[PDB]
RNA sequence: CAGAUACUGACACAGUCCCUUU
RNA sequence: GUGUAGUAUCUG
């Protein structure tokens, strides 16, 4: 089987899989992706009049449960 | 069932594949009952042959995943016919038994198992007693092993007999002899468990405790010293006190405890135990005989003992006791004393424990002589002879010279420690070539079929010194002399002077030859039709290194026959003959031209057999791509339209092969072979659609990174079509297809073809389009984020990354 | 209904927010002079003959493989992070053709048949003429 | 039609700063690295003003930046964990003034993916293990050590996954000649997508848990894992073993706190507040970066908050236990980045936004005449920020 | 060894161990089982190097003689970044001629 | 459910037995 | 020449 691959890897979805489920990783993939590069930190810190540590500590924050509760 | 079970027993291999399919998914259907009691039953029938029981093994393996639960009322009478399954000498008798009780047990409970096989630990058979701790052993290798930490803890503590204990410290020696280093995390909860049985007062168990806590030390080979903290009490104060058979199975757990110890504690432990391991080396048994030289050897293998005061202690009394005329007789003594000689070599030095064996080798027994020259072998590969003087370096030559000359019987020894040693000595070998040229030819005239391809091994050995040792006049002779030997008609004999004249060829210069090309060449042709694998085996690597340089003194007429006669050869067996064949096409086609060679080969795609095909196909690969592959492809692209199959798919497959081989060069010759993909990815055979996937993905492939996906794009409306397919093979070519063109494309062009049909109201193609996301979303995870679509919010939620909207 | 090609593609690696086309120095040319987020200017000059070209692809291309990079990850997936690369060669690494051990330096050279002064030159050459 | 990119200036943006004798002898150098571009440094001691040295470009983006040196020795290593999906080991060469490539180990795929470690890294600080750890499910531990050869060697990573878990920061806690230990932020968020009711997204605490490295087995296991009150962003360790006690500085929203393992209480000091903020009163003040000063005579720490101003944080004990813990307000500054506490009195601040300074520090703040705040005043403390008077500008980047 | 599909791969972890190939198959990619352009080495963990499985060749599990390799399309499609590519299955192809040849 | 005829996977060919111990 | 998986078409 190739499924052993697929298994082992988070956010791999199935023939049952929700669209809640989906966009909350897309959500919290971007949310990764935001602290890594730099300038896209930067452009985020220019934008609103705050601190690069003010920024990442509300990213963080928000990963808890982004795109709401679950129905 | 009866029916289906009677025919997979008794019939034809095709007709037991085809029957053997409906009894794999059709367990649970008619229950653990009916089926288990209609085929236990016939493998308790008693003498069962040996290709009946492989046969009725192997259906467990396909219908063990269907009945979790219902495999618990009988699980005694399921195993008392696979208990002695796995004691067996066959190895892959083990296995049959080792990787099926583990699957019943990772398919049951603890608490079935342990209630049923507890009572079986009284019992007064040896036979049982010793293939419960194996049945332990696999079912711990599963199901977690600190899971059964609790029930072990009390099995070696009763008081009823040692029965219990002894059974317990062997399931603890088996855990840990088929574990390997998964013991390690809880080391110290193991050791603790068995550590009260090395002062039993019984002389039954505390050898069996000395046997489990060796086995858990060599298991922890380089770590896990703290955990044996309160165990050096016992054993070390108890070896003084003990004699007998007991006293190895104490020392044989203190050798593995010795490479543990620090720089500190190793060498002050050596010394007093050493009047024991000195005071041992005499004594009527041998079992016990080999237990201390590997003592020994662990010993010597450490970081803390020396080598001034090893070489005091250790050497005089270590060869003056076994070098006798009595190892031989045991191999067991024989491998060991082999294999310890060599760490003394390896760490107080070569030339120190050499000199004490040079002056062995003129024995009148051969046994002891091929027991001598493998250890000096093995010494001298490791090291090397730049220690070695002038007067051992003679008597080293004297000796193997002597050693050679006296041969008994086949023994594939000789050869290996003669090459080593004439390796080793390098250029200072130079006044001993004639003498050891003439023993070899004369050796070689006139036997009995036996010493001759001794002699051409040892030649073809050799030849590689005496280039640098400034012999080439020799080599010539030699060359000369083993011309006239290429009719005899022994194929062993053959092939030996084969591989010989292969590796003058190699050693020495093309257009230095003692005896001409043309006058070998017309010779060597009509070898190449012996139905040995041996003798084309090293006659197609012959002609294939003299048609690579020696290829201009050769005119193209007598090349047509050698063209014509390598088409017999692919029909061959071994792969290495076709994977030579194959090439020496392209290293001939250099020379002569890609004309009249690849019109031979075209021919070639009708023989209705698929080996041969292939190698055709990758002979044309190979060929279009050595010489260039603009002026071949016209000719293989107008081989299409014939109305045969074979010869159809033949081009297709070729042209992934060259597309592979040429690799960034396929960007010149894009676009020729797409109005070629184009109808070949319509409605025809499953095959054209299944080959023309990965030609598709090898070329996208070859060009990634050049910004040639103008054309791949065009070519990706092909294939997604041919996707709802449900065939292994077409599908595994599709995806491999796809997989290549999303690095050449990019995700974002492929995320739009995949989210077209994601939350389709259907299954099948719900399967399929998951599939390929989660194929998609695996590589190049970070790159999907800015090609994700938008998507507004419903009633009570938020799906919209505001934070990309942001605007300076 | 009617959709556009694109010609080129290209990963700095940096949020850009400025792009103008005009000359530099007196006597130049027309450069593609943008400013990063960070603090870095860069140029985009392209290529004048034909001859040229293919020594710098083959420059950059022997100086993938016989230079990796510090950290130690493919360049040319670097410059695809997010969409393939296209027409654009990186200038970095070959103006790093510099600074090597004069063995690998010979050894780079070698294949072109040219001396590592004559690579320098034109590398140095190139640079002073747009900028 | 084909481009050739050149360059005219390089980045100038700062992200992180590290100091220590990365040449050999008794001088410090910093390895200051910008977005993509390895880059290092150094002060004059004579006049002040700093020159350059490499500028060496990595071609990737860079997430973490540690140094470390082997015990015993005297050259410091750099430790670079980045996009690239490796772990590399540096070492600076002043003969041939360029980096060295020395280790090279592949943990996994390439890209600023969720499991995928690289973004937070820790080091031993005694030198003898290395910790590097992703946001979530993939922490992984390596072995350093030193053999005959004189050589660096890495030995095989040590899985520490644990799923369903958000890391915020990892720091190395100090032990005097013992196994090593690590500290994380875990927060479990599988109760959270299993409620419909949202209750479980609330009145969840993240822990304080402490990874063992078990020396002698060869394996990692977690000991202590404590609730915490609120959140917090980063953590700051503290020198122990023989020089002070062993434990964190915790420095959450409005708060700083000390825990450490075993049995031992907590302080909680608030953060002093300026005088008369004409801001609105609902808004939290947290830190944002930190230093040390650690010396065989004594040691102390610093502090930036969002508005920037330098805090001065001493730690009060009598043998292990810690007592309270005593601020005091030390100067106002840009707000950084980062910090390096040269010795020679040198302090340098690399702002995050604007030019880089580098000052001088003419008195410790001894006997001072502003007070000094602790945890042992009942009950909202006030400051009045003043110039400088203790730091001197003498050079700007 | 992609041709039988009943093989299971290891996936554990890299290490410090190099693979060993033998004679039979020598410059052959470990998954594509291709014969060019060799790349990057091949890295066990250490569960598949113990004792008797130590210098053991990947795909059959014969003596090795030299170095396994990864070919480049592993590389470009970064295939190399899962783990050990070792073979934990003894296979259905290679453990049945022994007793259909054993009479 | 079976028979027959075609086809695919550079599938492999005395493969050899390397803690089974007294 | 044999064995090890998989697939297509007509008839019963
Ligand atoms: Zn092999
Ligand atoms: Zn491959
Ligand atoms: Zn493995």
């Amino acid at each position: 089987q190739l499924e052993h691959l697929q298994s082992k890897y988070i956010g791999t979805g199935h023939a049952d899989t929700t669209k809640w489920e989906w966009l909350v990783n897309q959500h919290r993939d971007s949310y990764c992706s935001y602290m890594g590069h730099f300038d896209l930190l930067n452009y985020f810190a220019i934008a609103e009049n705050e601190s690069k540590a003010r920024v990442r500590f509300n990213l963080m924050e928000k990963m808890l449960q982004p795109c709401g509760p679950p129905a | 069932i009866m029916k289906l079970l009677l025919k997979i027993k008794n019939g034809t291999p095709p007709m037991r594949k085809a029957a053997l399919r409906q009894i794999t998914d059709k367990a649970r259907e008619f229950g653990a009952g009916p089926l288990f009691n209609q085929i236990l039953p016939l493998l308790m029938s008693p003498t069962l042959e040996d290709q009946e029981r492989h046969l009725l093994v192997k259906v467990i393996d396909r219908i063990l995943y269907k009945l979790d639960d219902l495999v618990r009322p009988y699980v005694h009478k399921i195993l008392v016919v696979i208990e002695p399954l796995l004691i067996d000498e066959d190895y892959y008798a083990r296995v049959e038994g080792r990787e099926i009780i583990s699957n019943l047990a990772k398919a049951a409970g603890l608490a079935t198992m342990i209630s049923t096989m507890r009572p079986d630990i009284d019992n007064m058979d040896e036979y049982v007693r010793n293939t419960t701790a194996r049945a332990f052993a696999v079912v711990a290798s599963a199901l977690g092993i600190p899971s059964l930490l609790p029930f072990l803890k009390a099995v070696c503590k009763s008081k009823k007999s040692w029965q219990a204990r002894h059974t317990g410290i062997k399931i603890v020696q088996q855990i840990a002899i088929l574990m390997g280093c998964a013991i390690l995390p809880h080391l110290r909860s193991l050791v603790e468990i068995i550590e009260h049985g090395l002062v039993d007062e019984q002389q039954e168990v505390r050898t069996i405790s000395a046997l489990a806590i060796a086995a858990l030390a060599e298991a922890a080979t380089p770590y896990g010293i703290e955990s044996f903290d309160s165990v050096l009490k016992p054993l070390w104060k108890g070896i003084r006190q003990h004699r007998g058979k007991g006293l190895a199975a104490f020392l044989k757990a203190i050798g593995y405890l010795i490479p543990l110890m620090d720089a500190e504690y190793a060498n002050y432990y050596t010394r007093e135990v050493m009047l024991i391991l000195i005071r041992e080396f005499q004594s009527p048994d041998e079992e016990m005989k080999k237990i201390v030289l590997k003592v020994v050897k662990q010993c010597c293998g450490t970081d803390g003992v020396e080598a001034n005061y090893i070489k005091t202690e250790i050497l005089p009394p270590f060869f003056k006791h076994f070098w006798q005329h009595r190892m031989a007789l045991d191999r067991r003594n024989y491998r060991q004393l082999v294999d310890t000689t060599v760490e003394l070599a390896n760490k107080v030095g070569a030339a120190e424990i050499i000199s004490r064996i040079v002056d062995d080798l003129k024995d009148e027994a051969e046994q002891y002589r091929k027991m001598v020259m493998e250890t000096i072998e093995k010494i001298m590969g490791n090291l090397g002879a730049a220690d070695i003087d002038h007067k051992l370096e003679e008597q080293l030559i004297d000796g193997i010279l002597y050693a050679f000359q006296e041969q008994t019987t086949e023994d594939s020894v000789m050869l290996n420690g003669f090459g080593t040693v004439v390796n080793a000595l390098g250029k200072r070998v130079k006044p001993y070539l004639p003498q050891i040229c003439g023993t070899v030819l004369w050796r070689l005239n006139n036997k009995s079929a036996k010493v001759r391809q001794q002699a051409a091994d040892l030649i073809s050995r050799t030849a590689v010194v005496m280039k640098t040792c400034q012999e080439e006049k020799l080599m010539g002779h030699l060359g000369v002399v083993l011309y006239e030997y290429l009719g005899e008609e022994y194929p062993e004999v053959l092939g030996s002077i084969l591989g010989a004249l292969k590796a003058i060829v190699n050693v020495i210069g093309m257009h230095k030859m003692t005896p001409p090309i043309k006058d070998l060449l017309p010779r060597l042709t009509p070898i190449l039709k012996n139905r040995h694998e041996k003798v084309q085996e090293n006659c197609i690597d012959l002609v294939g290194r003299i048609a690579d340089r020696g290829a201009e003194y050769v005119s193209a007429r007598e090349w047509m026959r050698i063209c014509f006669e390598l088409l017999e050869l692919l029909k061959a067996h071994k792969k290495a003959i076709r994977r030579a064949t194959v090439n020496t096409f392209g290293y001939i086609a250099k020379a002569i031209g890609p004309h009249d060679v690849l019109a031979t080969l075209l021919n070639n795609l009708k023989v209705q057999e698929r080996q041969n095909r292939v190698c055709t196909t990758v002979a044309i690969a190979i060929v279009a791509e050595t010489c260039s592959p603009f002026t071949v492809l016209p000719a293989l692209m107008n081989e299409y339209r014939v109305p045969e199959l074979n010869v159809q798919n033949g081009v297709l497959k070729s042209l992934s092969f060259l597309f592979e081989y040429i690799g960034e060069m396929g960007k010149d010759y894009i676009y020729a072979v797409t109005p070629l993909l184009e109808d070949a990815l319509m409605d025809r055979d499953l095959v054209h659609r299944q080959t023309a996937s990965a030609v598709v993905q090898h070329m996208s492939l070859g060009v990634y990174g050049f910004g040639c996906e103008d054309s791949l794009n065009h070519l990706l409306n092909y294939v997604w079509p041919n996707v709802f397919e449900t065939s292994p093979h077409v599908i595994q070519a599709v995806m491999g297809a796809l997989e290549g063109l999303r690095v050449a494309i990019g995700p974002c062009r492929m995320l739009q073809y995949c989210l077209q049909g994601l939350f389709h109201p259907a299954r099948k193609v719900r399967d399929v389009y998951w599939k390929i996301y989660n194929s998609i979303y695996i590589g190049s995870q970070d790159a999907l984020i800015a090609h994700y679509p938008r998507i507004y919010n419903d009633d009570k939620n938020t799906y919209i990354r505001y934070e990309l909207d942001y605007i300076l | 209904s009617q959709k556009a090609e694109v010609i080129m593609n290209y990963h700095v690696g940096e949020t850009v927010l400025s792009l103008q086309k005009t000359t530099l120095i007196p006597g130049g040319s027309e450069s593609l002079v943008y400013t990063t987020l960070s603090g870095g200017i860069g140029i985009l000059v392209p290529f004048t003959s034909h001859e040229d070209h293919d020594f710098f692809q083959h420059v950059e291309m022997h100086l993938r493989s016989e230079h990796p990079p510090l950290c130690g990850r493919d360049h040319l997936s670097f410059r695809s992070y997010y969409f393939p690369v296209k027409n654009v060669i990186d200038g970095d690494l070959c103006e790093q053709f510099n600074s090597m051990e004069p063995n690998k330096q010979k050894n780079v050279s070698e294949e072109l048949d040219r001396t590592p002064p004559e690579v320098s030159k034109k590398l140095e050459d190139i640079r002073t003429r747009y900028a | 039609m084909f481009l050739y990119n050149l360059t005219l200036q390089r980045a100038t943006g700062i992200s992180f700063a590290i100091h220590g004798n990365f040449s050999g002898t008794k001088q410090q150098e910093i390895v200051v690295s910008r977005g993509k571009i390895l880059e290092l440094l150094r002060p004059d001691p004579n006049t002040g003003k700093v020159h350059t040295l490499l500028t060496v470009e990595v071609f990737g983006v860079i997430r973490s930046l540690m140094a470390f040196r082997l015990t015993g020795g005297t050259k410091d290593y750099i430790v670079v964990g980045s996009d690239s999906g490796r772990i590399v080991i540096l070492e600076y060469q002043p003969s041939k003034n360029m980096f060295e490539k020395i280790h090279q180990e592949t943990f996994g795929k390439s890209g600023c993916r969720r499991i995928v470690p690289g973004q937070f890294l820790a080091v031993d600080p005694k030198g003898r293990a290395v910790m590097i750890s992703a946001i979530e499910k993939q922490k992984l531990v390596y072995i350093l050590n030193r053999d005959a050869a004189a050589r660096l060697t890495i030995s095989s990573p040590l899985e520490a996954h644990k799923a369903n878990t958000l890391v915020y920061h990892v720091v190395g806690v100090d032990v005097g000649f013992e196994n090593p230990m690590f500290a994380c932020l875990e927060m479990d968020y599988e109760e959270a997508d299993n409620d419909p009711t949202g209750e479980a997204a609330a009145n969840t605490q993240q822990t304080l848990t402490f990874y063992e490295l078990d020396l002698g087995l060869n394996h990692v296991v977690r000991k202590y894992s404590e609730p915490l009150e609120e959140h917090g962003n980063f953590l700051i360790t503290v020198p122990g073993g023989s020089d002070g006690p062993s434990g964190v500085l915790i420095c959450s929203e409005n708060y700083i706190t000390y825990k450490n393992f075993g049995d031992q209480p907590d302080i909680r000091c608030p953060i002093p507040r300026r005088r008369n903020d004409l801001d609105d009163p609902e808004r939290g003040m947290i830190f944002v970066c930190s230093a040390t000063h650690k010396t065989k005579s004594m040691f102390f720490f610093l502090a930036q908050t969002e508005q920037g101003d330098i805090f001065k944080i001493t730690l009060e004990t009598d043998e292990d236990m810690v007592t309270e813990i005593r601020l005091k307000y030390f100067d106002t500054v840009p707000v950084a980045a980062a910090m390096c506490v040269l010795k020679t009195g040198f302090l340098f601040v690399a702002s995050e936004f604007g030019n880089h300074y580098l000052y001088q520090i003419a008195h410790l703040g001894d006997d001072d005449e502003e007070p000094e705040f602790s945890s042992a005043m009942p009950l909202t403390f006030f400051f009045q920020p003043r110039p400088l008077k203790n730091l001197v500008l003498v050079d700007e980047l | 060894a992609k041709h039988h599909p009943d093989l299971i791969f290891c996936r554990k972890q890299a290490g410090v161990a190099i693979g060993r190939l033998c004679e039979k198959c020598d410059g052959k990619c470990v998954i594509c089982d291709s014969y060019v352009r060799p790349c990057t080495l091949v890295r066990i963990c250490d569960e598949c190097n113990y004792g008797s499985y130590q210098g053991r060749c990947v795909i059959c599990g014969g003596p090795g003689v030299s170095d396994a390799y990864y070919c480049k399309e592993c590389t470009i499609q970064e295939k190399d970044r899962d783990g050990c590519p070792k073979i934990v299955n003894l296979g259905s192809s290679k453990t049945d001629l022994f007793y259909e040849r054993k009479k």
